[PDB]
């Protein structure tokens, strides 16, 4: 049991690890934004 | 995983004709496109929530 | 200036508020434009 709870402990600490470090693991959450962006501003650019 | 988009808001009037007048009584011409438009994008903020 | 009123500036038809700039034109300048071409600012003919 300790064991299983170290571990799992150890593999939450990495968890926070990795997001903090990769700023790119969320991508496929800002994908959405920016394509609501884009769609918006091409809208917006079309008026010209 | 997403789950959800932006409900965005489209006015006709304000972006086809802005603040002419004419345009805005032309633009009735041209049937229920805008109604057809406003219902389609709150449809899509419903489905959002 | 600060209603809503229908302007004409050199023929630049529109309606909207006319308020105090607070932009810095240079001198050479004399209409300014936002995202979309859409006029943003004008400097009065009249006073500059
Ligand atoms: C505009 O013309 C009037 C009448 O000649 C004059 O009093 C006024 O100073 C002029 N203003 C400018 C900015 O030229």
């Amino acid at each position: 049991q300790k064991l299983i709870a170290n571990q799992f402990n150890s593999a939450i600490g990495k968890i926070q690890d990795s997001l903090s470090s990769t700023a790119s693991a969320l991508g496929k959450l800002q994908d959405v934004v920016n394509h609501n962006a884009q769609a918006l501003n091409t809208l917006v650019k079309q008026l010209s | 995983l997403p789950v959800s988009m932006t409900k965005t808001s489209v006015d006709c009037t304000m972006y086809i004709c802005g603040d002419s007048t004419e345009c805005s009584n032309l633009l009735l011409q041209y049937g229920s496109f805008c109604t057809q438009l406003k219902r389609a994008l709150t449809g899509i903020a419903v489905e959002q929530d | 200036k600060n209603k809503c009123v229908n302007f004409n500036f050199n023929g630049l038809k529109g309606t909207g508020v006319l308020t105090e700039s607070n932009k810095k034109f240079l001198p050479f300048q004399q209409f300014g434009r936002d995202i979309a071409d859409t006029t943003d600012a004008v400097r009065d003919p009249q006073t500059l």
